């Protein structure tokens, strides 16, 4: 229901964002009906995406922002459980994925 | 206050440095500068055609004008130099 | 184009007509086109546009004058 | 005439001849329907240019 | 009933605690107020016989990038019995939540959701706090002033992919910057 | 840099990496009028533009090709 | 209960209207619209522009009542400039917002009877319609986005032909109002598809923040135009009707009331419109002459630093709310000092009308839905920005 | 402006 | 209330009282002239004030009145206007391109009412649909065949606002 | 002297006893504003006004003199402002905000740039004349 106040201690952000993750975890079987994705991806390639995106997220050490990163990916949750964005969009961002760099860098354009 | 474009005064002693009165705030500026640059100092621009920083100064366009409470006629304050406890004013009528 | 008034001709041969109004109007200025293949919607030149579309008393004629 | 260019079209157009020193340049003979309004000194020997029309102005007589 | 009178009566009755700004000017009497404090201030504003304020306007933010507490959130009320308006200014930075509002007007729910989805600010005890104006799936806040003026992405039809896709901007003219300010202003 | 709020904020991360410069613009050398002065702007670096082969206009990819000013 | 949609494409109900009703039977138990298919990002997009290159902006808002967007502006821009407006503008600024009130009623009025199904109101008002646009088309250059209203003054003056041309049309528009009067208030049909549907208290209309015909239908006199006037309106003798019941009827007839009473308004105007000038004598906000900038150095260099950088309004911020005829329009205006706005916020009174129809409907028939939403007046130009 | 500060003043 | 008024409005009730007089307006209505325009043949009416399509007027002598001021440019709301300048041979300030975005373009008249020269000017055409977009994209020599082919009518009616600009 | 057929307002109904509602509301009122601390601003002006509208429900028996002497709305908007009262009461109650700070600070902006008279202002009628006497007890 309504927004929860903000919080107080990193305790408290890391038990929000387990609660989150736990909730994205149970809406995983309702994308795999509402788009067609039974026979496209595994049913822990998702799970990996989402605790991937939590740990590369994990170098945050202020409640505030923990607590807005926690509020934008709820939002996002519940678009993508919703019929709101397209079939591709998630496939297209929920997936999992020779010389010198520099020199491809330079032969493709003087702008790095 | 800040002066005007951030300029910077050299004072090269303390005790040479008269004290005027732009628009009644209290201004520091060193013996030999006008009254255009004293008001520079206090933040106040004003008008100008003719002269110019790097320049000598010449009183030409007379668009500088302001009123100095011991004068009768209008100064040109930038070839006016400025006295201790001078009193001048920029945005009044005259 | 009956109990009309032609008030003039056009370069591509175009008539223009009048009639007097009263207080409703409606059918007072219109033009019969030279041509009849499908006329191409858009061939009154600058000097009878005014005239046409009411901006401009002036018929045309001394539009040119 | 369309192969003229705009250029070649105003410099084809002769001097006016201009008995004083100076001359105003409207633009029109309406004056609310030219470009602002010019003041040409006429002290040289080639005609004198409008800055807006194009229009040369060149002294009559002295 | 007007400015002269409100300003004192509310000089007199408020706490004091609440309000840290009065002005008193014909552009409108504001009241700037920290933000753990607005719904208290609204509530006595909404319910005081002498100022029964019943109708919220609209709720707006301002960006002041140059500030700490970089958002300003404006609260226009109006009073139809005594008719008179007032304003209720609070400011929140980024990462802040302020209370919300709904419960004392149910009106504020869509301006609450729309000062969100524009500038990125989130209210406590909202029913239903998403994004109510951008596009499914926006990215950023467009009304702050950081936000470029045409965004980052762009949208065009795909005939391979038989879907409208969303891509990286790429403007075939850019918006051209005209400078007309002067420097004796 | 405890660029958190670039993260919360919604920028893109390929342009929360530029590399910007912090300045004061200083006066017009056409103009001795000191109005424009004082304040700090933040310069992108946003030089990669170039020429719409239709109609000569000056196209552009970068989003921050004119905030900062 | 199940989940159901209309988005009705074709605008034979608005056009981008996007309802998501949640019907047990054939009652509907809530309505959420889903907004935002045409925010074109007009309120950051006046930060970008001068103070006159956003008036423009303002026409295409709410694109039923043009001229009441720009008085708005025009007079948050007076506010914050302090510049005094002379009468005739004055009374020609008034005279148009009360053409377009009546322009705004019309349209309502008959696309809602047509959404009910009596297709042949629709033209008959449409014909008065085409008859006001042209007054429009006349002085101006643009049949609906007329920039004609202006901060300074009014943008240039009346032809000669106009007030005789109003008085003309005047003289006909009560009989106008009573045929399509006589088409729908007598009517069961008419009466059976608006009494008792959309009920709203004065509380609800005050907490849901309500304007104008919405507001006033439940009993609450508030007009603008009487408790804040501006212009010459408290110059005018009109009245401000009032409904009983708060439902769809007392919408309908409280809108052909306020036609009438702008009738009457109009009437006043063109009656005691004086002479003078049309726009502030100070040139420091408004064009010169053509005629004086062809002619005078200083008239052409304000001409040259107006249609450059325009005017700078000093650095303030302000709320003014005109009665447009949707409701109470409002334009919160924050200026920094510079040539262009910092902040402008739109208040529509459509986003509020809109967002009240979740409880205005529930517990409704499908088929009273549309009713519902076409009794508000709502476009979607002003809804999302 | 008269932008004077209230104080508790005790 | 009374046993008349029960039987009266009992009456209206059933006999559909209040149908018939409006069928009755319907029916006068049917007999009645007809307001609609053979469009082909006959236009609306229109004012000398009209924004219609742009055109770029030259002075009597052949000289373009465009001086180059980019005044248009900088008034334009849209920015539908992009111009380029240099000197000419002869010295003159004049523009090599300008282009007008007629699908930017929201008429407004704005930069009609800022050149100071009268050069750019909004012409009484408004059927210029075309079938392609580059079309819509206006460059000076098109604006100039525009002001060519409507300079006597575009002449008159900016004699009519001599009176009123 | 006959009862109110209509309030003229949707969803608010006539109230058949006004001066037996309004009596007990500002009695409550009275004896609910003693819990706030008596130097206080809030207590004075509400257990002014009310004192003085119960006085005036009190010796006045017919609703239409109570409407004419009060001058402010019908007694069926009064019933509603003395309920909200007694929930505001009950809110400040609650929430305790009487604590002036040690450190409070308050910047008291006093702009007067004119504004031009066809700009929309709000003028209202002149006040009932207890709205100026609570002042006058607030300010003393
Ligand atoms: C299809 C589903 C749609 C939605 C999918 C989700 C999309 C958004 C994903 C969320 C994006 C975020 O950054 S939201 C989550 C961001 N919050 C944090 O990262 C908290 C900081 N991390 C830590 O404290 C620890 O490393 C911790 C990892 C907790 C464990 O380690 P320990 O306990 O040992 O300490
Ligand atoms: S009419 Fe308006 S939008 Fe079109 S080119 Fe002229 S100024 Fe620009
Ligand atoms: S058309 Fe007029 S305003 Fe535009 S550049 Fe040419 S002279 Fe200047
Ligand atoms: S600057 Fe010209 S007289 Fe001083
Ligand atoms: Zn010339």
């Amino acid at each position: 229901i309504g927004v929860p106040p903000n919080s107080a201690n990193l305790t408290e952000a890391r038990r929000r964002v387990f609660d989150f993750f736990r909730a994205a975890c149970r809406s995983i079987p309702t994308i795999m009906d509402i788009y067609n994705l039974q026979d496209v991806v595994a049913p822990s390639q998702l799970r990996y995406a989402i605790s991937a995106q939590i740990r590369n997220n994990a170098h945050i050490t202020d409640p505030k922002v923990i607590d807005l990163l926690i509020f934008k990916g709820m939002e996002e949750l519940t678009d993508i459980v919703d019929h709101a964005k397209q079939r591709h969009h998630i496939i297209g961002q929920y997936v999992v994925g020779g010389k010198t760099d520099f020199l491809k860098n330079f032969y493709t354009s003087n702008y790095f | 206050r800040n002066p005007v474009g951030g300029a910077r005064v050299h004072f090269s002693n303390p005790e040479d440095a008269i004290e005027v009165f732009v628009d009644g705030y209290a201004v520091k500026v060193p013996k030999g500068f006008t009254v255009l640059q004293a008001c520079e100092v206090a933040g106040v621009d004003i008008p100008r055609f003719c002269y110019h920083s790097r320049l000598s100064i010449a009183g030409n366009c007379r668009m500088c004008l302001v009123e100095v409470e011991k004068s009768p006629k209008p100064v040109a304050s930038c070839a006016m130099p400025a006295l201790p406890g001078m009193k001048i004013k920029t945005d009044t009528p005259i | 184009n009956i109990g009309a008034t032609l008030v003039g001709v056009d370069k591509f041969g175009n008539k223009y007509y009048q009639k007097l109004g009263d207080t409703q109007y409606g059918r007072h200025r219109w033009v019969e086109y030279a041509s009849k293949d499908r006329y191409n919607a858009s061939q009154v030149p600058a000097e009878w546009h005014g005239w046409l579309h009411f901006i401009t008393d002036h018929t045309g004629d001394e539009l040119l004058s | 005439r369309s192969k003229k260019s705009p250029m070649e079209l105003i410099s084809e157009v002769p001097p006016i001849k201009v008995d004083g020193r100076i001359v105003a340049c409207e633009g029109d003979t309406n004056p609310a329907l030219g470009h602002p309004i010019e003041f040409i000194c006429l002290d040289l020997n080639e005609p004198a240019i409008c800055k807006y029309c194009g229009l040369r102005y060149v002294q009559d007589h002295h | 009933m007007d400015n002269q009178f409100i300003f004192k009566y509310s000089w007199e009755t408020l706490p004091k605690k609440w309000v840290k700004k009065m002005e008193r000017s014909e552009h409108g009497n504001r009241f700037d107020t920290n933000t753990d404090y607005l719904f208290q201030l609204l509530c006595f504003l909404k319910l005081h016989t002498y100022t029964r304020v019943q109708v919220l306007i609209d709720i707006c933010g301002v960006d002041y990038p140059s500030r700490k507490r970089r958002f300003e959130v404006v609260y226009n009320l109006l009073s139809t019995r005594y008719n008179s308006r007032i304003r209720v200014q609070t400011s929140a930075d980024e990462v802040t939540r302020i209370s919300s509002v709904v419960s004392l007007f149910p009106s504020a729910g869509w301006w609450e959701r729309e000062v969100w989805d524009m500038f990125g600010v989130s209210f406590i005890n909202h029913p239903d706090l998403r994004r109510i104006l951008t596009d499914y799936g926006f990215e950023g806040h467009p009304l702050r002033k950081d936000f470029p003026l045409s965004g980052y992405v762009q949208v065009r039809y795909d005939d391979p992919e038989k879907r409208v896709v969303s891509e990286p901007i790429e403007m075939t003219q850019e918006f051209r910057y005209f400078d007309f300010a002067s420097p004796w202003e | 840099k405890r660029g958190e709020i670039g993260k919360v904020s919604g920028i893109p991360e390929e342009h929360l990496s530029r590399k910007v410069i912090i300045y004061s613009p200083a006066r017009t050398a056409t103009q001795s009028g000191s109005g424009k002065l004082g304040k700090w702007k933040i310069n992108f670096v946003s030089t990669l533009k170039w020429e719409n082969p239709l109609m000569g206009w000056t196209s552009t990819g970068d989003p921050y090709a004119n905030v900062g000013d | 209960n199940f989940t159901l949609n209309f988005g009705p494409q074709h605008p034979a109900a608005h056009g981008v209207l996007r309802l998501v009703l949640e019907m047990n039977g054939e009652v509907v138990e809530r309505a959420e619209p889903h907004i935002g298919l045409l925010h074109r990002g007009t309120e950051k997009l006046i930060e970008y522009k001068t103070y006159l290159q956003a008036l423009p902006y303002f026409d295409r808002l709410d694109y039923v009542s043009m001229m009441a967007q720009e008085h708005a502006y025009s007079l948050a821009v007076e506010k914050l400039l302090n510049c005094e407006v002379p009468l005739r503008a004055q009374y020609i600024r008034v005279l148009f917002c009360e053409i377009t009130r009546i322009l705004n009623h019309l349209l309502a009025l008959t696309t809602h009877a047509m959404d009910v199904g009596a297709l042949t109101p629709f033209l008959w008002a449409f014909e008065e319609r085409e008859k006001l646009l042209e007054f429009y088309e006349r002085v101006s250059g643009a049949r609906m986005h007329a920039s004609f209203i202006r901060p300074g003054g009014v943008a240039q003056d009346l032809p000669l032909g106009l007030c005789r041309d109003i008085d003309s049309f005047t003289q006909q528009f009560a009989s106008r109002i009573d045929e399509l009067e006589e088409m729908l208030t007598g009517n069961r049909i008419w009466k059976q598809r608006l009494v008792d549907i959309g009920t709203v208290t004065a509380q609800q209309a005050k907490d849901w923040g309500f304007s104008g015909v919405m507001l006033r239908g439940s009993g609450v006199c508030w007009d603008l135009r009487r408790a804040a006037p501006y212009d010459v309106y408290d110059q005018l003798d009109f009245d401000v009707p009032v409904g009983t019941r708060g439902d769809c009827y007392d919408r309908y007839c409280i809108r052909i009331e306020e036609m009438r009473q702008s009738l009457r308004i109009i009437v006043q105007c063109l009656n005691q419109m004086p002479s003078g000038m049309i726009k502030a004598d100070d040139r420091k906000l408004c064009p010169p002459s053509r005629c004086r900038m062809k002619l005078s150095m200083e008239s052409l260099i304000h001409h040259f630093e107006l249609y450059t950088e325009g005017f700078s309004v000093p650095a303030s911020s302000t709320y003014t709310a005109v009665e447009a005829p949707k409701g109470e329009f409002g334009v919160f205006l924050v200026s920094n000092g510079s040539n262009r706005p910092y902040r402008c916020k739109i208040r529509a009174p459509g986003f509020a009308h809109s967002q009240g129809l979740d409880f205005m409907s529930k517990h409704h028939m499908l088929a009273d839905v549309v009713t519902i939403i076409g009794t508000q007046d709502i476009v979607f130009g002003e809804v999302d920005r | 402006i008269r932008r004077y500060v209230l104080t508790k003043d005790n | 209330k009374d046993w008349n008024t029960v039987f009266e409005r009992s009456i209206n009730t059933l006999f559909l009282t209040e149908m018939v007089r409006g069928l009755s307006l319907t029916l006068k209505y049917f007999f009645d002239p007809k307001v609609t325009i053979n469009y082909p043949f006959e236009k609306g009416p229109l004012s000398p004030r009209f924004r219609g399509e742009h055109a770029l007027r030259r002075y009597p002598t052949g000289e373009e009145r465009c001086i180059a001021c980019k005044l248009c440019e900088a008034v334009c709301p849209a920015q539908a206007i992009t111009i380029e300048a240099e000197e000419r041979e002869d010295g003159s300030r004049r523009t090599t391109r300008y282009d007008i975005d007629m699908t930017k373009c929201i008429y407004c008249g704005f930069c009609q009412e800022a050149c100071p020269v009268d050069a750019i000017v909004e012409g009484p055409n408004f059927e210029f649909a075309t079938e392609t977009h580059e079309e819509l994209l206006y460059d000076k020599e098109k604006l100039l065949e525009n002001g060519d082919r409507w300079e006597t009518e575009i002449a008159e009616n900016l004699r009519s606002e001599s009176l009123y600009r | 002297a006959k009862v109110k057929q209509t309030t003229g307002i949707v969803g608010l109904d006539v109230v058949p006893n006004a001066r037996a509602v309004l009596i007990d509301l500002y009695s409550k009122t009275l004896k609910e504003i003693q819990a706030v601390p008596e130097d206080e601003g809030y207590r004075k002006a509400v257990e002014s006004f009310t004192r003085q509208r119960l006085n005036v429900c009190k010796e006045e028996e017919d609703w239409e003199m109570i409407e004419k002497r009060l001058g402010c709305g019908q007694v069926e908007e009064l019933i509603e402002e003395a309920r909200d009262e007694l929930t505001l009461i009950g809110k400040m109650i609650e929430w305790d905000p009487w604590g002036v700070p040690d450190d409070y600070e308050c910047e008291v902006i006093e702009n007067d740039a004119p504004i031009p008279k066809h700009v929309p202002q709000h003028r209202p009628g002149p006040l009932p004349e207890q709205f100026y006497k609570t002042l006058e007890g607030l300010i003393a």
